[PDB]
């Protein structure tokens, strides 16, 4: 049960309602006001009657201790959230941390003891490709002086400060939660220089002494803090220590120093223009258009709303506006594209805003309940055009003809003359006599696709209780009355898997039938969301059992049917409009959605099914909920009797985000066709996470001025959005004018904005996000440092600088091994270990250096900073450190060390399911196996009848026998066997066993039903120690190998060391088929200029990459049919290959896949010879060309021995990284070699003709007939 | 003429028995009655 | 014919020239 | 059938009988969609008039311009002493033409 350590990063959304009640109870005299005094009122109330428990008898004690203190300071005052978030930035103690100082101050220490070393080594590499003989000058030194640089910033005392905290209160709850101890004392308020900290059970009080202003926090306010101050530092550390970022840096400064100002006297409103940024960013781009009656348009609307939102905060002066403005202007307006577009990733490190309950039902309350009026013209056209799309879309596929579709009863004779002969049909003749269409009725011939799998039901939820008992979520103490209990469970896994009778055309059935509109517990609940920055801000829904279930399905059925139908001189122009689509759900209506939800229900075969959302909605009343925010209410009555105010929402006819989203989607689009045909001009469309973007286009003759056809774009564009807006409103959505931008350039999408063919990217998104604790169960070390490394590799090529990238991930992590190993709060952390780690230096850089797969705490190689695939994790670490050796940062005793250390003990089974590792001992992920373990059960003891019969008891026995037939030969191969096994009965269950989820709760609730030994609870809590004990042993071991010349290659060495590891189960046979030679050891480069030779390309190697870029001034702008489940008979039988005899076995497990017969099988799998990009901008100038690079060893019809994309990408890669500073590409054109030569890394392979069979093979005796395992009745 | 006057009659018809499906209801079981029984058990 | 065709098409150009309401309650 | 409402006669029956109550008087029909002038300041076409905001954007302009610092101050000198929606416009119009020259 203590295997379960508090959370680490905030995950909630704040609100004001728990703070309020915490201090209440405290009695403490505090300044928030509320807009609701129900729950101020309520518990008033409740403590005056005078009910309370052991939480409260806690809670009054601390209060009385601030009660006591408060007097030493008699001029004090609490500063409420936000309106603080000034001084909590800015402070800081010497005296109060001082332990994690020293800590720090030692990390330092020890960095700078081979801060020359790393730099000198990387020195080397760079200079191996031929970029010079030494970096830019003005580097060396930051390289050197990195830590001095992270210590001299200015939120250093502020991190420390609040890292202190943090880790005193995780230690705190965590500790006392556990009831091993029932008694206990009181904290005592700490002193020190200036400030003084109280650290309840729950809540925070900060009290300074010059200034008196008193602050109080909780759990979720200290982790917020924290991760924004963290953030800030890594982030302005990173801009200081490199030099692109010379004028950003000023910008983002300044932006920090006025914002901060604002705090201390707007308030909570101050994340309105906080909000403002993105629409900010995106006008001053605008400014620059090619069309002059452009610019400043979004430009008006975002300074009117600016001067709106402050005219009625209350500055009313004008001053300050000007002011204002013209500090946004100096912050914004700049000369670099891709800097323009750097401010969009601190939008969110500014916090985050306390939202209420109340005003976020308020709008949506106000948003739904609204007449409205349409135009049954442009609708019959819209319809008109939806049908034509739907005629075609069948059309097609079929040879062109209308079978079982639809019937015509006046139509005019052309239109019925398509039907008659077969052709297809465009919007024109649909929009001219739309009368036609008018009376049409369908024919289904579409079915559902019902037993694909098990994912969506499977994705976890939450759920809601009963409509009869709907006060469950509330705690006791927050009403005026008792409330009941709630026997239905929260947990759609554990209520979908503990069923006894399930099939899907139940639930079908169900709605069909109509009882879905008299079920007596439906019920809807609204819940809010987190890191939002927005007062109203969004929400989600919940809803009840099988109403979710049916949601569900029927989703899956459109997006599975008819979805994939709407899939898809003089020369073309476009130009862009972009709009929000927020606050659309709440504006579509029955009278808009049934005419297409009618022709669903005819062309799939069920009667009324596709227009129950608003069908069942008009009469269930909706509310919001949170475990702190209590309706106002004097006993427990039924949902309806509750007045229409305040939390609730009666009644509504708007849909709900996300519930049928594609039916929406695709019934949107006739309008914008209809649009389209009105303007004459066509469009596309697309919507990229929670904006849609149209693009329109245009045909101009050929020799014309750019600018003039760029003037073109818009004017039409312009005429089509009026028509659009005209239409859209005769419909009933009024698409707002401000909220949408015209522009000729530029369009946003998820992976950056995209302006003209060149991306521009916010390269400091990822950095703000390295932190010293992954997210997980048990924080554990080998988790961090993994979680380093990826966000700097991300970091790194969205822009930022390789080097000082790997310098960072070397600091960062002997700045984690030290707080993991001395200042933590783990139990098992015995002085007898702690003391023999902390005393010696050089082991524990050694041991921090060491790359991971061989077994060190390193978790970024070198070659990954440029390809982002390495091929063999063994040997590529191996020339790591031997290139770490040559460059004398490590001892030589540390290869012999590594060499020599001591196997583990694994199983048959695991070199099968990961066929990379030279196991070592101690080296998993407990959260990633926990997951397993608890899986494991739940899944084998359940019996529903959709995975009826798939785990019996003796699971893992077949499978490890499965496991040690496919390997155990005269020749193993791990890599044959991982994908048999995985595409194999075997690797369903357990891609089913993954996709299936975990968290905290379900763990919990497997631990109490007594899922797992107590034996294992040790094992798993003791874990932590034994990777350090492994190496410790490993980095002290003196051994030697006679046989090991440091000079023998990566491969050859890596061969041996495979070998002798796992040799317990190899008795010698060899292991064939796993390495590749590794990048950066044998790739020179050489950058010919204009008027020299090419050393490396003469002295006598042959084969090279050839690279050219020009001098153009650039960088400113310029009987099967249709597979089924059976697809894995194929490639698993591929994957056997050709054997003869061993043909028996293939068909034997392609059997027990599903039911195919040998003769079928043979003839359906092929047969061959064997039986085993956009993140740059100088790439669009240069000329790759492959000649002298056929030169591969034995030069076959084989996969490319070394990645012949790797070799591309690096060349990419030193060719981008030489331009990096100057906008102009210089004088000359530039040409670039890149030879290769790998002759010490040739493997004299023998290729057998198969291993043949070793073992009596053996299988489940029973072939199984589940529906959801590959089809025993296929055809 | 007669034919003139039954196009124009089953136009009508047309209009009034879509504008039945989007009202909606308002009747005995206007909704989807049309659809086949189902395309499978 | 003349004048009940007249009719019967003026008719239709009027009832192809609708509005719809929707109220704001679910059942009154 | 129904009452002159506007063709003066658009006949219009709600979701049910007595529905129409919200936009029946609330002439006097519904607010319909604005229009969208060339000549009003709106999002598909930039027209300056007499607000803050409009000076704000010009003043934006002109910084943003490629145009020389001498001749930015010499505009900012000639700007600040205009005064009028016409003469505003007109300004306009001029200073459009010399940045894109
Ligand atoms: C009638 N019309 N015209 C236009 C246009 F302007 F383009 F012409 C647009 C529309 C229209 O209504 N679009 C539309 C399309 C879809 C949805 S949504 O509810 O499904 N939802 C919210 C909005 C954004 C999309 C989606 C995100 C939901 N998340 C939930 C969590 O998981 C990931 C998705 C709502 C409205
Ligand atoms: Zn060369
Ligand atoms: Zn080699």
């Amino acid at each position: 049960n203590q295997i379960l350590y508090p959370e680490v990063h905030l995950d909630s959304p704040i609100v004001t309602n728990k703070i309020v009640a915490i201090l209440e109870y405290a009695r403490v005299p505090h300044a928030y006001s509320l807009e609701d005094p129900t729950l101020c009122q309520n518990i008033k109330h409740r403590l005056k009657n005078g009910f309370s428990n052991q939480m409260i008898i806690n809670n009054v004690e601390v209060g009385n201790v601030i009660k006591s203190k408060l007097r030493s300071y008699p001029a004090h005052s609490h500063i409420p959230y936000p309106n603080c978030n000034q001084d909590l930035f800015n402070i800081e103690d010497k005296e109060s941390t001082r332990k994690i100082r020293e800590l720090l101050k030692k990390g330092n220490s020890l960095y700078s003891k081979v801060s020359d070393k790393v730099f000198q080594c990387l020195r080397d590499t760079n200079s191996r490709l031929g970029l010079g003989s030494e970096l830019r000058e003005d580097i060396k030194e930051k390289i050197i002086n990195l830590g001095v640089y992270m210590h001299s910033s200015q939120w250093f005392e502020p991190f420390l400060f609040w890292f202190t905290v943090k880790t005193e209160m995780r230690s705190v709850i965590k500790s006392q939660t556990h009831t091993c101890h029932r008694r206990r004392h009181t904290p005592v308020f700490f002193t020190g220089s200036s400030v003084e900290l109280l650290i309840s059970r729950d809540l925070v009080a900060i009290i300074s002494k010059e200034s008196q202003h008193v602050y109080y926090l909780t759990f979720e306010l200290v982790l917020m803090y924290c991760d924004v101050i963290e953030g800030r530092l890594m982030t302005e550390t990173a801009m200081t220590i490199d030099a692109r970022y010379a004028e950003l840096l000023g910008r983002v400064r300044y932006m920090w120093k006025l914002i901060d100002g604002f705090f201390p006297a707007l308030g909570n409103p101050t994340y309105q223009i906080v909000a403002m940024l993105e629409p900010l960013s995106l006008a001053y781009l605008q400014l620059r258009d090619i069309t002059v009656e452009l610019r400043g348009a979004f430009l008006n609307h975002c300074f009117t709303e600016i001067h709106d939102v402050l005219d009625q905060n209350g500055f009313s002066d004008e001053g300050t506006y000007h002011e204002l403005i013209e500090a946004l202007d100096y912050i914004f307006i700049t000369d670099d594209i891709h800097l323009t577009g750097e401010i969009f990733s601190f939008f969110r490190s500014f916090g985050h805003p306390r939202l209420e309950a109340v005003t976020a039902a308020e709008n949506v309350r106000k948003y739904m309940n609204q007449p409205k009026v349409i135009v049954y013209e442009t609708l019959m056209k819209g319809h008109a055009i939806f049908c034509g799309i739907i005629i075609n879309g069948y059309r097609d596929r079929h040879g062109g003809s209308w079978p079982p579709l639809t019937l015509p009863l006046h139509a005019a004779d052309t239109i019925r003359n398509a039907q008659a002969s077969g052709e297809g049909l465009t919007h024109e003749q649909c929009v001219d006599n739309w009368k036609s269409f008018a009376g049409v009725r369908f024919g289904c011939f579409m079915p559902l696709s019902l037993d694909s799998d098990l994912t969506m039901y499977l994705k976890d939820k939450a759920l809601a209780a009963l409509q009869r008992e709907w006060d469950s979520v509330y705690p006791k103490e927050f009403l005026r009355y008792d409330p009941p209990k709630g026997t239905g469970s929260r947990r759609l896994v554990d209520v979908f898997l503990n069923d006894s009778s399930f099939d899907p055309y139940d639930m079908i059935m169900y709605v069909v039938s109509g009882a879905y509109l008299h079920d007596p517990e439906f019920n809807l609940s609204y819940s809010l969301k987190e890191k939002e920055i927005k007062e109203t801000g969004r929400l989600f829904a919940k809803m009840t059992y099988k109403m979710r279930a049916c949601q569900v399905i029927a989703e899956n059925l459109i997006s599975n049917g008819i979805g994939k139908y709407f899939k898809d001189t003089y020369e073309t122009v476009s130009a862009f409009i972009t709009t929000d689509l927020k606050k659309y759900c709440l504006n579509w209506r029955y009278e808009t959605i049934s005419l297409f939800a009618q022709r669903l229900n005819e062309i799939y075969g069920l009667p009324s099914f596709f227009q129950w959302l608003h069908k069942r909605l008009e009469t269930s009343v909706l509310y919001v909920s949170d475990p702190h925010c209590p309706p106002d209410l004097d006993a427990h009555v039924p949902l309806c009797k509750v007045p229409n105010d305040q939390i609730f929402i009666k009644y509504p006819m708007g849909g709900i985000e996300g519930y049928c989203q594609k039916l929406w989607t695709i019934s949107t689009i006739p309008y914008l066709y209809l649009a389209a045909y009105e303007s004459g001009v066509r469009i596309a469309s697309l919507v990229q996470g929670d904006n849609q973007t149209i693009a329109v286009t245009k045909r101009v003759p050929s020799t014309w001025p750019y600018n003039l056809k760029k003037r073109e774009a818009a004017r039409v564009t312009r005429d089509y959005f009026v028509i659009l807006r005209q239409r859209l409103h005769d419909i009933g959505h009024h698409l707002k004018a401000n909220e949408t931008i015209v522009s000729s350039h530029f369009f946003v999408y998820s992976k950056g904005i995209y302006y003209d063919g060149l991306l521009v990217s916010q390269s400091l998104k990822s950095i703000a996000r390295c932190v010293f604790w992954s997210e997980t169960i048990v924080d554990e070390t080998r988790a961090a440092c993994s979680n380093i490394a990826t966000t700097m590799a991300k970091s790194i090529e969205r822009g930022y600088d390789r080097y000082l990238a790997y310098s960072l991930n070397v600091l960062k992590v002997i700045q984690q091994i030290l707080i993991s190993l001395g200042f933590t709060i783990n139990s098992t952390m015995t002085r007898d270990v702690v003391i023999p780690l902390l005393t010696n230096n050089d082991l524990l850089i050694r041991m921090a250096l060491l790359p991971a797969p061989i077994g060190g705490m390193n978790y970024l190689n070198m070659s990954r900073l440029f390809v982002r695939n390495i091929g063999d994790p063994v040997t590529s670490s191996i020339a790591d450190l031997k290139r770490m050796i040559l460059a004398s940062l490590m001892p030589e005793e540390t290869l012999h060390q590594v060499m020599t250390q001591q196997p583990g003990d694994s199983s048959f089974l695991d070199w099968a399911s990961d066929p990379y590792s030279a196991n070592l001992v101690c080296v998993q992920s407990i959260t990633r196996l926990l997951k397993n373990i608890t899986a494991r059960f739940v899944l084998i003891h359940s019996p529903n009848p959709m995975l009826k019969g798939l785990f019996h008891d003796d699971s893992k026995e077949e499978d490890e026998r499965l496991a040690a037939f496919l390997m155990d030969r005269h020749i193993i191969v791990p890599r044959a066997a991982h994908e048999i096994l995985d595409h194999s009965v075997t690797g369903a269950r357990e891609s089913i066993a993954g996709m299936l989820d975990t968290t905290k709760g379900l763990i919990r609730a497997s631990m109490r039903k007594g899922g797992l030994t107590s034996r294992v609870i040790t094992r798993l809590s003791n874990y932590d120690y034994e990777q350090f004990r492994a190496g410790m042993v490993l980095l002290t071991g003196r051994k030697r190998n006679v046989l090991i010349d440091k000079e023998s290659c990566s491969v050859q060495l890596a061969r041996a060391l495979r070998s002798h590891m796992w040799a317990r189960l190899a008795r010698g046979r060899p292991i064939y088929g796993l390495e590749v030679p590794d990048v950066l050891e044998s790739m020179r480069g050489h950058l010919i200029r204009r008027h020299e030779t090419c050393v490396i390309c003469e002295c006598g190697s042959v084969n090279y990459g050839w690279f050219f870029v020009p001098s153009g001034c650039q960088l400113d702008d310029i009987s099967r049919s249709l597979r089924s489940a059976v697809r894995i008979a194929t490639v698993y039988s591929w994957a056997y290959g050709d054997d003869d005899s061993s043909w028996n076995e293939a068909w034997l497990l392609a059997r027990q896949r599903a039911n195919v017969s040998l003769e079928e099988l043979r003839v359906i799998t092929p047969i061959s010879t064997s039986t085993n990009t956009s993140l740059v901008r100088v790439a669009r100038y240069t000329t790759i060309s492959n000649d002298n690079l056929s030169f591969v060893i034995s030069d076959k019809k084989v996969d490319t021995n070394f990645i012949y994309q790797q070799g591309m990408l690096l060349g990419l890669g030193v060719l981008e990284t030489l331009f990096r500073l100057e906008k102009d590409t210089g004088s000359s054109n530039t040409v670039l070699h890149l030879h290769v030569e790998t002759d010490c890394c040739v493997i004299p392979m023998i290729d057998h003709p198969r291993i043949p069979s070793s073992r009596k093979l053996e299988l489940r005796a029973e072939l199984c007939t589940n529906p959801l395992i590959y089809d025993n009745a296929p055809l | 003429q007669i034919n003139r006057q039954n196009i124009s009659i089953s136009t009508l018809e047309g209009h009034l028995s879509s504008i039945m499906i989007a009202i909606p209801g308002l009747g005995k079981d206007p909704n989807d009655p049309t659809a086949d029984v189902e395309l499978n058990p």
